[PDB]
């Protein structure tokens, strides 16, 4: 209870440590601006449903938004590799607002068949061809590439940062699906998963006047 | 995992000549194989990875060529300089797995060595015993050969032997033998000699010396 | 100037554990993976394992699977292996290569219940006054040390045509070697002649001049 209140201040921080590094320049991108939604999805969800816990509207529109957007990466990710050339998807800028736009709306318009299988039916395996037609790539790499020298290894782990955050945002939900203060724990979980994984790392661990490995 | 001979082991080309070891792998590796050239004292140089592509700084007079399961690291116009233990290596799959590496030494012209004998220096004596130390060098053949002589009497017991690998310049061998003996040990006799017998000659090369006038 | 540096000595107590580094510096570390390939004494080379310090990867070898981990350092550019429960069979020269492109320096691991001991470096000058050449050959024994190695160069690096140095051979649980060298009898009594030695294992440096001498034998 009175404990627990440090886990809200959780959903209010690491969330927005996150939209204010994306809101740094190479820190914007398509993929750093769908899990940047999965913020507002989780710091309204926790300064609006978390406190007064209209108030089972915003909580559904706000965990119907997420395993939908963990859809929309999932397929955008892949459309970005399928692709016939470097890794990053096609979703324009704007045309990734307006396809983000699109997902609120129709979250809001919104059951654990259509919020819910459907989103994580299609998305385990359109990821899951992805996280494998990556491992042959991976390594038709030339051999030599990397110890002679004079997508890599890089790019297959930025999938592993996302391969967990679809990969914990499962086993939290699902268990209610088939508790309730279980799915709540996948708040303070993508912004920790971004430390050591993804560049964030720096990105907001620094930007809070040099952390700590700041050549301290 | 995956082994990979790789004849020959043994090698003596002479200066000018064209050398060539074969290396021949269990798989099937896509020409992901390298050379390199261990040298005693120092640490391994690579020559050649991808099966043929020359690492930057290698003399172009070595050449790489080979195929699928099968391939030979060569030279033409073998160099002086050009002595040492060469190995071949896969990183087609785990584990990276080593030859075994061919060692080729070159042949110079016949040699004999120039030997010098010391006795022990006053200072290791005080401290507590004496070393003497003889010194077979610059010889071709290889194959040398010693044995201590003492008051005529000829002994070998406590003495330890080492011989070099081939020198670079001189393309020669040497060798060192210690006779690690006591202040008293050595005390107890007048003369010490050094007799090498090698191929050169038939007669030993010898040299002594006493432990008084001096 | 490419460079992995290595520790070149390392003695560890059997059944502890060492942890040797590799400070590369001449290159973008995060560029090419490092492996680490042990070569035992005499001669062979067996692949412990390969870490890619940009991403995190480290495919280790069976053998070595629970013996040693990998692991690397982004900032200072170096990159480190972890060797455990140390045996009388992980004593080798252990080898940090940029994937099999450049090899590192080495380190010369032992795992001994010894008790380090530094050299002894007696100089060896000619026996009777023998003027028997148009040259003059002398040398300085180092003896008694460990563990092994024993770096030893002439004239401070300054002399190296026709100075030999030969392989430490052991004798009663202690290393001893010599290394020789010839100039023309025209210089040395004239001018100065000094055997550096180096034994890292102790950190211990020595110089040797060597006088003539004792002027009667």
């Amino acid at each position: 209870g009175i404990v627990m209140s440090l886990i809200v201040l959780a959903i209010v921080f690491g969330n927005v440590l996150v939209i204010t590094a994306i809101a740094f320049e190479r820190l914007q991108t398509v993929t750093n601006y769908f899990i940047t939604s999965l913020a507002c999805a989780d710091l309204v969800m926790g300064l609006a449903v978390v406190p007064f816990g209209f108030w089972t509207s915003i909580d559904v529109l706000c965990v119907t938004a997420s395993i939908e957007t963990l859809c929309v990466i999932a397929v955008d990710r892949y459309f970005a590799i399928t692709s016939p050339f470097k890794y990053q998807s096609l979703l324009t800028k704007n045309k990734a607002r307006v396809i983000i736009l699109m997902v609120w709306i129709v979250s809001g318009l919104t059951s654990s068949i259509v919020s819910f299988y459907v989103p994580l039916v299609i998305m385990v395996f359109v990821y899951s061809r992805v996280f494998q037609e990556a491992k042959r790539q991976l390594q038709k790499i030339d051999k030599s590439e990397g110890r002679f020298h004079v997508f890599c290894l890089k790019e297959h782990k930025a999938l592993k940062t996302l391969g967990i955050i679809m990969g914990t945002f499962t086993l939290c939900w699902l268990p209610f699906f088939i508790l309730n203060w279980i799915g709540y724990v996948n708040s303070g979980f993508n912004p920790l998963i971004y430390c050591r994984s993804p560049d964030f790392r720096i990105a907001f661990q620094e930007l809070l006047c040099l952390r700590r490995s700041s050549l301290k | 995992d995956i082994k990979m001979t790789q004849s020959p082991s043994s090698m003596y080309a002479s200066l000018g000549e064209r050398v060539t070891i074969t290396c021949k792998a269990s798989q099937d590796i896509n020409s992901y194989l390298s050379w390199f050239q261990q040298k005693p004292g120092k640490s391994p140089k690579t020559l050649i990875y991808r099966a043929n592509r020359l690492v930057d700084g290698v003399p172009s007079r070595f050449i790489g060529t080979g195929s699928g399961q099968d391939y030979s690291l060569t030279i033409s116009s073998l160099d002086y300089a050009d002595m040492g233990i060469y190995y071949c290596l896969q990183y087609d799959e785990f584990p990276y797995t080593f030859g075994g590496g061919t060692k080729l030494e070159i042949k110079r012209a016949d040699a004999a060595p120039t030997v010098s004998i010391f006795p022990p220096s006053s200072e290791q004596l005080t401290s507590g015993g004496a070393s003497v130390v003889c010194f077979l060098n610059n010889f071709y053949p290889k194959d040398i050969n010693v044995k201590w002589k003492i008051d005529g009497s000829e002994r070998q017991n406590g003495v330890l032997n080492s011989w070099t690998d081939q020198d670079s310049k001189d393309s020669t061998y040497s060798m060192s033998s210690t006779l690690t003996l006591t202040k008293d040990e050595y005390e107890r006799h007048n003369s010490y000699t050094c007799e090498a017998t090698h191929k050169t000659s038939t007669s030993p090369i010898v040299k002594s010396f006493n432990r008084n006038e001096c | 100037e490419v460079q992995l540096q290595q520790s070149g000595a390392e003695l560890a107590r059997p059944g502890a554990s060492v942890k040797l580094s590799c400070k590369a510096s001449g290159y973008i570390f995060t560029d090419y993976y490092i492996n680490w390939v042990r070569q035992r004494t005499g001669q062979g080379f067996e692949w412990i394992g390969e870490i890619y310090p940009g991403s995190g990867n480290i495919d280790y070898n069976e053998r070595f699977k629970d013996k040693a981990t990998l692991t690397a350092d982004k900032s200072s550019s170096t990159a480190y292996m972890q060797l455990s429960s140390l045996t009388s069979e992980d004593s080798a020269v252990y080898f940090c290569v940029r994937g099999f492109g450049y090899w590192g320096q080495g380190t010369t691991l032992t795992v001994s219940s010894a008790k380090t001991t530094p050299p002894s470096v007696y100089p060896l000058a000619p026996g009777s006054a023998a003027q028997t050449n148009s040259a003059v050959t002398l040398g300085c024994l180092v003896k008694g040390y460990f563990p092994e190695p024993v770096t030893v160069t002439w004239n401070s690096g300054s002399l190296s045509s026709g100075v030999h140095t030969f392989p430490a051979v052991l004798q009663s649980d202690l290393y001893t070697l010599s290394s020789s060298v010839t100039v023309p009898s025209s210089t040395w009594p004239s001018e100065t002649v000094t055997c550096n030695v180096a034994h890292p294992a102790s950190s211990t440096k020595v110089d040797k001049k060597i006088v003539p001498r004792d002027c009667g034998c």
